[PDB]
């Protein structure tokens, strides 16, 4: 999830937004 | 833009920063 | 507990504090 | 809703914890 | 609520929401 | 102390209380 | 994205998400 | 400036971008 | 050093910065 | 106080310097 | 003062804190 | 640099003023 993408792993801003509402 | 770790309440700060209005759900366990 | 004023990413802060590893849900109005 | 409640008045931890998942 | 590590910046910062008015100090020496 | 029980352990926001004035 | 309201530190924080490991100049009026 | 404007009014992240190194 | 306008948990974080390993007191008023 | 007084004006490091253990 | 390490949002936090209306420059790469 | 100076290794405030313009 989330954390795995952008924490544990590196994200990009517009992968922050697949948590959008 | 770039690709960084972002943890914890940073993780939380960047999803505030890119959603917004629209609001998001920050759910760990996933 | 105190009464929190909580504006623009405070909100979040404090609900990532609050929440821990349940996580929550932003979900501001308009 | 809690995000305006707690900017524009306030708001406790009680009542944000019911936005948690 | 939940039990998170909160250390440095993000230690005062709960502490901050947790106390507010009432103060608080931090005292990593103990 | 607040360090050992909340960083390098884990504490609860009601042990956090223990640090307020 | 969307628009962003950001005073203060704020700016500051949005900046270095933005920008990672480019890095970032602040630099403000006056 | 980017520094005034976005908080009187509002900015994208488009337009922070633009300081970057 | 620069003059400081700092309100809310941004009082806090400055202190934090300040102190370091000393740690500090926080007391609003009422 | 130093919590009023760096919100409602302005205050310096120094000032804050006063408030560590 | 004192010297903490300072990393990622909290070193731009505290150049913010530092420099403030001056401004300031944040270059990892150098 | 300042990730160097001020993360990797320890820095003062002073230091951090460096990097101010
Ligand atoms: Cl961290
Ligand atoms: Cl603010
Ligand atoms: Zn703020
Ligand atoms: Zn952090």
């Amino acid at each position: 999830g989330i954390v795995e993408q952008c924490c544990t792993s590196i994200c990009s801003l517009y992968q922050l937004e697949n948590y959008c509402n | 833009f770039v690709n960084q770790h972002l943890c914890g309440s940073h993780l939380v700060e960047a999803l505030y920063l890119v959603c917004g209005e629209r609001g998001f759900f920050y759910t760990p366990k996933t």
